[PDB]
């Protein structure tokens, strides 16, 4: 029953008398359940260090992983250029998943195109739906670009991206002077960045590798921004104002953030904004590039250094406050524009406040997960503030990174007692989280149910997450933020201040018993 | 109305094709014709999409593993293949269901074989094993494994149902394989049949020899009833009150003991008639079980639903059915004299998978809502014979339509409201048209029978009536 | 007991059984406390309508105000200005209890200082105090001006400001052509706003009354900014951008956004940024002037129509969407500046959001206080919403103010089921929430507490605090936000939201009881 | 250190100020000789602020509402004047209690008569008796009600004294009201003063007929403990350990009827020498209660006053304290061990109030380090005398110090650590220099006993030696 004036949805409808005992009879009729006991037998074994070491024996079997495939990347890239349509080769079920994962992300439209390869195409290969699908979208859609990522039926096909665009090109289905960069994304190898990471520089080689002859290095002035896989406008946002600042003439490729932030004003806008083609073609002309990301942009460092010879520099990505002034300085040094009153104003505001939040911050214990770029920076950050690392999880990382990582964690006390994890999935940190409880997790949306396991074992064991990362789907507006520069810095330390200051005043606002604690003023 | 300027309109958006790509997409758009019970005359269905059109469909692995497979709770659904496809599916459907999630259900869990390039070149067979292996014992509770192929299972040569047979018989449990590969078919119609058929041959017949089980006259079985958002219990609990005993609820929040009690029910009360036709006649030419479609959305489809479902029963069943129906009648009524003035005369588009774009039609004409376009990703021709009568005479029907098409269509119909995905939902809010999404219920819910028909009625009042829709030009514009 | 390596705070120390038994027989043995029972029964009675009945009825006692007093408003009005010293005449007390409030809220140093009027004065005047400590202040801490405010006792005693700071200009203690700008700032009238008003009133009319000849409206070709009482910086920061973009000459006055957030880079500035006295003696030279705060600025407003001949435009709080786009308009109209794209495309994005988040914002209920055009301009911002505004209280409030917020309720209506509350507190507030529930509450640091009593009614009654105003004392950097303009409608839209999904989070985090709706995706 | 180059800073920090302020700051800064048995000689306090110079002293309303009588739990405690002094002053001490707020606890509450314009010209005692009529309506479980002067009932020709007898007479009521308003005296001294007069008057005599209470020859009570972070908590279970009985403590999670059964006490111990020796020296006088001064402030202070409160009972007492100082001995022992080598040779300056400047120099001293200066807002002679005995040779002390002046000494001494107020917190922190709140215990706690001595050094560890010092300088400039 619903009464009108107070309309209950699925909860707590489903928390009424009536549905209770409708659940209780089907349940004791007809679902054959465990008994109670057994199943709080088993919860309370898989929460035990047992447990986790028969868990972290796993070889074949992988449980809820924290990476996606190759082409989600190669399309994220690929939304960075003006006027360009992301295209992948093989079949349509991987579009829309890649096109929902991004919509429930950023809750934005997100355009996208398959060729839609069938049994046919298992057989025969996909050259026909390679010729028919460039001109149906060219036609309807009109991009001035079209960047073609594959799927793993066409990796496993082996059909040959190259050839399938040049007989395209010569039968008249496109144009010959119209753009088409490709890329190889295996989903079997890497993860979504390494898709980035392939499908830009097969646009840079694509705009660049022929026209070399009249390219002369530092020509332009300017220095070339590589974001890498990047799912925080604010980051876009904040590298550019700070570069802006300092005087300093950038070309940003593969810029997506103006695609992503439309205006809700009565108009659909396909494409907005983007890194234009004459930026591509010039950018072999500028005095160096920058990679923000370099542990998943490796093959685009090694084209650009042995296409374009640019001496890239060595940085680290510019999170939390000393990365963000080496790059500052990396980047005077090369510009020669000095950096400016108002960025020094920033990082002592920066300084002021890891200041007033030290006390608070100190000593409290994370376990984090995400990326390899982000959660070295994280990291990073974190032995900054005096907090401690515990256990540092990466599902895409390597070994080489995990040694950076350790050589990083050797260099501060703080991270004495932490463990860095490749290769492992959630299920692993939730064993971890059991068996060695920190304060807090640091990840993205599908933490949450690791929280809920931890409270499920007591309100004294649960371990409340922080959603920083991607993907984000449970809260809104949280790509919005910023997590790089001092700007990044300044909102991950109020976050995580605030988290604690919360999960504080929760835990002493029962009367009478906790209260006593319940401060005004922390 | 006006048939002559849809006609206009739908040759005006396809102008702009090529030639091949326009004289398929021709016979995929329609002005809806009441008097017309044979719409394969009027409309074609169920073909391969044009590529590079930016389509809607999924694939037969969404169609299995995400539709079909997965509410089942207490059993563990694999993945098999490369990570993104069940990363990608994890949790994205609102299949309610009660349990210990890790220790007997496995819902909201993403399995996966994680397929490296050693693995694709030199198959995943022993790893599908040792896969096995462990997942008997990292989870004990499990009441039984469903291997999900993924495209380069089918591509590379992988024989799932040797390994799914040996370790079955090693471990005296029941795994099923499904060949649900994301090229097979044209879309997630394939997927179903193909979960159907998995169902049909592994687990279906596993108690035909075992008669303890106490039968009453008054056995149904919920059969394409997915629970999304608890549907599947407001369903339940009025089909409990008029006096039936349900004893199976295909999928959500279903086990496998239901699945394997289903073939001793009296009746099968089929909801999703495109995703379980399939299974519904074989347990009716195996099992001599009848099977009827019916509706619960909204206090008209539902009242008659009941009644008809009541009129298979002897008077009992029949006067229990009359007492449902008064008692419920004020709620509704009541519902309808709130929400009714607000939404009387708002036109809408609608444009789901297989089933809801008909039957949602009476719950928004309960509100005096006016219905004026409809399609399908993956419907069938006998889907569209069933939705010509539910339409608006010279209304408009698409099949597989393409974004520039829907979008098109939208600006020039301009509905009061439109009812699509999540992939429609940004793009046309940002032009100002209110949306609700059909799938998910904009996470909200349920909408299935009396208690559902107040949440969609406040539901679709708060976004058609929102002042946010008056604000989208700027006063100095 | 303590354990070296995992040391406790109070929390959760005294938790252990030894402090439970202490306690336990202090309380039986000496405390002579009333039985549990009584305490239940009596804190029950005052959860009902009859004890609400009681309290409304209050007309001598006041229970948890929500004000404070004039001077404090007078300081912060001083500290916006270019080197100039806060210089209270009265007790010192009350200058450390300002200078406490300030450090808590910003937690940054706030400069200001007394004349520490003793017994003595009590019958003799502070004339040689205000004397000896004008030339302590001008010889130690070397400002550029001092702005001088009362507390009750000089009011009180009725000392005569103007003619001792003239007797200390003649006998030579201070220069006389130093800066000495005086108000009136009774503590036992109106409230801290009032005091901020009385102080700017002062200021403008130390600077531009008796040089008022040679003055010619519009010559400076400038709009003067007067933003009030104001906490956040951000406010201060989105003005300043909002009219930079715009191509619009300003001249904010009385802009403290430098003296309170100096970095920490080794030195300490006792003056920072801060409006000149050159701007203040060519303010009334400006086109016109706007008000941001207009209903704490009255004043000033008469001030500024009859002396400086500004017509000052009736303008609402720049908050929301509307009263935003009505600001921006009149700001185009003076100056003769169109708006700019930026700005348009920045309203776009606030509407994108609103239209994202309206099915989780509709229908909530909210109980909110603070400041008069903080709440009227966060009620119109709820109303466009569709959130429904239910128990509205301004402890400093009037009556006129009090219909002009009915008469914006009229029009809305989801401002239907609001009832506006002047002169009430939060003691009145607590029954108001606990008689008629609503969702969140919007406040200061002082409702927890009101949270606390909620939770001690229930879980199902608790009402979560939401922290938007002046004072937050528990919270870290929340100084930092913005509430002004679009950008501050996005950051209040982000907070409601996300409040709203994290309490959501909460009741379904239950396994097997209410997890059923912990979904992912929102 | 260098005796002569302290004095040469003095003279070059005074050399800023006016002929009479120099004349008034020269006699409040000394150098420390320890032999000096007689502060007067060195060092002049208790006196009043120059004008304009930035002090840190507050008021009397400050010193008798926020620090004695604020932390009674059971009474209401009404700020008789305009709003702002209630309301900045609500809160802001950690003196910590048990009870339900609200009901039968008042502690964080802000209980205010408001005062308008009209109550100053007519007066406000007919608005007294009518607010204590609405408390009693509003709060039944309140045991007293107090009323707190401030500055214009002083100054106005208020009486609430006979409004106080009239109301406690009509409602058998104990009703206190304290004249303590903030322009009497020079700071918070004269207000610690006046309520401990109030204490005496009103309150303590109420038993003096009534014979009823059980005592025991182990009977203390606790004087000049306001449970700061739970110190006083962290000192009675020591002495509860050592077999005495704790029958009250003043005035921290402070009942009244704990006030009114202290002279039935053995012996008074004193904590706040400087709070609270105007009642214990009357209890002394009138009940012949013997009274002696302790310090808890780190493991040496602790043994020592636990050694010497042993001394004054019998020797089963003083056998106890022997147990009681072995079991915790590890503790502190480990404490030592693990914290002294990082904080080993580091140089503190205090500024704090009445007693702590001189409480915590032992228990930084059992951390290796060593202070180098120290000060009193509001003490007198005799705190300085003791103060003098208490630190080092050729140590900095000053009294009633301006800010102008705490910065020069800070800059030119350059300590590794400061503790203070919170009105020199973010001073000292944009300087570069780690700080300390040594009032609220920067939000932590307690530091009393064993128990907070761990506390305190960790928390002393955690702010020197973080790396944020490190960070001040951009690596540009
Ligand atoms: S009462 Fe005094 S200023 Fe003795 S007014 Fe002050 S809680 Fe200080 S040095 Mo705040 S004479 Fe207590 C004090 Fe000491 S408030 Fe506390 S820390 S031991
Ligand atoms: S149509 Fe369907 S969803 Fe597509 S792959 Fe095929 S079964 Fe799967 Fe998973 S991994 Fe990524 S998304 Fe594909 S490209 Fe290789
Ligand atoms: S020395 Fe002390 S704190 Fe000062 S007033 Fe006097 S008792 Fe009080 Fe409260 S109201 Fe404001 S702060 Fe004063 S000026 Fe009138
Ligand atoms: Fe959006
Ligand atoms: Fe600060």
């Amino acid at each position: 029953s619903q009464q009108v004036d107070k309309i209950k949805a699925s909860y707590p409808l489903f928390l009424d008398q009536d549905y209770k005992d409708m659940l209780a009879k089907k349940r004791d009729g007809f679902e054959e359940k465990y008994p109670q006991d057994k199943i709080d037998e088993v919860f309370q074994w898989t929460t035990t260090k047992e447990y986790q070491e028969l868990n972290f024996q796993r070889e074949a079997l992988t449980v809820n992983p924290a990476k996606a495939c190759q082409p989600l990347g190669a399309v994220l890239c690929a939304l960075g250029f003006e006027k360009t349509m992301p295209y992948v080769h093989g079949s349509q079920g991987c579009v829309a998943y890649f096109r929902s994962y991004f919509n429930r992300h950023f809750r934005e439209p997100v355009s996208c195109v398959s060729d839609s390869m069938t049994e046919d195409a298992a057989v025969f290969g996909g050259q026909q739906n390679m010729k028919d699908g460039l001109q149906n979208c060219k036609a309807t859609y009109k991009p001035d670009m079209i960047a073609v990522s594959t799927t793993c039926m066409a990796e496993v096909i082996g059909d040959d991206l190259n050839a399938f665009i040049n007989n395209s090109k010569k039968e008249g289905f496109i144009p010959d002077e119209f753009p088409v960069p490709f890329a190889h994304t295996p989903s079997f190898v890497g993860s979504h960045v390494t898709g980035w990471d392939n499908m830009f520089e097969g646009i840079a080689r694509y705009f660049t590798l022929k026209s070399m002859d009249d390219k002369v290095v530092g020509s332009n002035k300017k220095i070339n921004i590589v974001p890498g896989f990047e799912t925080y406008l604010g980051n876009f946002r904040v590298i550019k104002r700070m570069l802006s600042e300092m005087g300093v003439g950038y070309s940003l490729l593969s810029d997506p953030e103006e695609v992503l932030d439309t205006p809700a004003d009565g108009q659909f806008r396909m494409y907005a904004g983007g890194t234009t083609q004459e930026e591509m073609k010039d950018a072999p002309n500028a005095l160096n590039t920058v990679l923000l990301q370099p542990w998943h942009l490796e093959k685009t460092k090694k084209f650009v250094e042995g296409t374009w010879k640019h001496e890239v520099p060595k940085l680290n990505i510019p999170m939390g406050l000393d990365w963000t002034d080496e790059f500052l300085m990396k980047v005077s040094e090369i510009s020669g524009q000095p950096i400016p009153a108002s960025l020094t104003k920033e990082r002592g505001r920066l300084v002021d406040m890891m200041t007033d939040s030290h006390t608070w911050l100190h000593g409290k214990r994370f376990a984090l997960w995400g990326d390899p770029d982000f959660v070295m920076g994280l990291v990073k950050f974190l032995l900054e503030l005096g907090c401690e690392p515990v256990h540092i999880l990466c599902h895409n990382g390597n070994k080489r990174w995990k040694k950076a990582v350790d050589a990083i964690l050797a260099a501060s006390p703080y991270g004495k007692n932490a463990t860095v994890y490749i290769g492992k999935d959630l299920w692993h940190l939730r064993s971890l989280v059991f068996t060695d409880k920190p304060d807090f997790m640091i990840g993205n949306s599908y933490g949450k149910f690791i929280q809920r396991d931890t409270l499920h074992k007591g309100k004294e064991f649960e371990v409340p997450l922080i959603r920083i990362g991607f993907p984000i789907f449970d809260r809104h507006h949280l790509h919005r933020s910023t997590t790089l520069g001092y700007e990044g810095a300044m909102q991950i330390l109020t976050t995580l201040v605030n988290s604690i200051l919360e999960r504080l005043d929760e835990e002493t606002r029962g009367m009478q018993a906790t209260d006593y604690n319940h401060d005004l003023v922390r | 109305m006006s048939r002559e300027e849809v006609e206009s309109l739908i040759q005006e958006v396809l102008e702009v094709y090529p030639e091949k790509a326009r004289k398929d997409r021709n016979k995929h758009l329609a002005v809806n014709d009441p008097a017309v019970t044979q719409s394969k005359k009027c409309i074609i269905s169920n073909k391969k999409s044009q590529p590079g059109l930016m389509t809607i469909r999924g694939c037969a692995y969404a169609g299995s593993k995400g539709v079909v497979w997965g509410p089942i709770k207490d059993m563990i659904h694999i993945s098999h293949g490369p990570v993104g496809c069940g990363q990608y599916s994890r949790a994205g459907r609102r299949n309610y269901y009660i349990g210990t999630t890790g220790v007997n259900a496995f819902v909201t869990m993403n399995f996966t074989s994680d397929f490296q390039e050693k693995d694709i070149v030199f198959g995943g067979d022993k790893k599908l094993a040792k896969l096995i292996d462990e997942v008997e014992t990292l989870f004990p509770l499990n009441k039984g494994i469903s291997v999900q192929s993924e495209c380069p299972i089918g591509l590379i040569g992988d024989d799932i149902e040797s390994v799914s047979k040996v370790k079955g018989a090693e471990l005296s449990k029941t795994i099923v394989p499904v060949r649900c590969e994301g090229f097979r078919g044209v879309s997630q119609s394939l997927g179903h049949h193909i979960a159907n058929d998995a169902v049909r041959d592994w687990v279906l017949g596993k108690r035909d020899e075992d008669t303890t089980f106490a039968s009453t006259p008054y056995d149904v079985a919920i059969i394409g009833d997915y629970n999304i958002g608890g549907d599947a219990w407001s369903s339940r609990i009025l089909l409990e009150e008029m006096g039936l005993r349900c004893v199976a609820q295909w999928s959500g929040d279903g086990s496998i003991s239901e699945i394997e009690l289903t073939p001793k029910v009296k009746l099968n009360l089929v909801h999703c008639y495109r995703s379980m036709n399939y299974i519904s006649r074989h347990m009716e030419e195996k099992y001599g079980i009848p099977w009827m479609e019916y509706n619960f959305f909204g206090p008209t489809k539902t009242i008659e639903s009941l009644r008809a479902i009541a009129a298979k029963f002897d008077e009992s069943i029949q006067k229990k059915c009359e007492e449902v129906i008064a008692k419920y009648k004020p709620e509704w009524e009541a519902v309808v004299a709130k929400y009714r003035p607000r939404l009387e005369g708002k036109r809408v588009m609608l444009y789901i998978g297989g089933l809801r774009p008909r039957h949602v039609i009476g719950a928004y004409e309960d509100l005096g809502m006016e219905v004026v376009g409809t399609g399908y990703e993956f419907a069938h021709n006998d889907d569209y014979d069933r939705t010509m009568k539910e339409m608006g005479d010279s209304t408009l029907l698409y099949d597989d339509v393409t974004g520039y098409e829907f979008e098109e269509f939208v600006k020039r119909i301009k509905p009061d409201l439109i009812g699509s995905g999540i992939k429609e939902k940004f793009i046309f809010q940002k032009m100002g048209i209110p949306f609700r999404e059909m799938h998910s219920w904009d996470y909200s819910g349920p909408y299935h029978g009396f208690d559902g028909f107040a949440i969609f009625a406040r539901d679709m009042d708060m976004t058609l009536n929102n002042p946010c829709w008056k604000k989208l030009q700027a006063p100095w514009e």
